[PDB]
């Protein structure tokens, strides 16, 4: 629960400046958060694709 | 009166013969009970093991059906 929190506090405060990059979505899962709610979190943000067919 | 002794020569390879051999026959049936409970502990992680025998075992089966929650699993 305390996980928990810790990620909000990361988050809302210290991702304004600080990375997190070892750490993958599916990291929080089963630890912290549902599959769903982690589905979602990433799903709110855009990553880059494979190029298009035009390349 | 006795003219000759009173003996056969029973079938032998390498050594060995059916009477001996057959003395063994027990001893290999639990050596290989052993090499089989062995072989399969070794096993007991592999989820097709699991699948396949352990969890058909009648009462003590249940032991290795696990099932992850939905919600717990990234894939
Ligand atoms: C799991 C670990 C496996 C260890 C397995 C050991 C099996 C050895 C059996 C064995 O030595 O049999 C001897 C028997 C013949 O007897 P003898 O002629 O040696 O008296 O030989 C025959 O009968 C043939």
């Amino acid at each position: 629960a305390s996980l928990r929190r810790g990620y909000q506090v990361y988050k809302e405060v210290c991702a304004a400046c600080h990375s997190l990059d070892r750490i993958a979505w599916r990291n929080l899962v089963g630890v912290t958060h549902t599959t769903d709610e982690a589905k979602a979190f990433a799903e709110e943000l855009e990553y880059d694709d494979e190029p298009d067919d035009e390349g | 009166y006795v003219k000759k002794p009173s003996y056969k020569i029973v079938p032998h390879f390498l050594g060995f013969n059916i009477p001996t051999v057959s003395k063994w026959i027990p001893i290999f049936g639990i050596w290989g009970a052993a090499a089989g409970i062995g072989a399969l502990f070794l096993i007991e992680g592999v989820p097709r093991t699991r699948q396949d025998i352990l969890s058909k075992i009648p009462i003590i089966g249940e032991h290795w059906i696990r099932e992850i929650p939905a919600s717990d699993n990234p894939f």
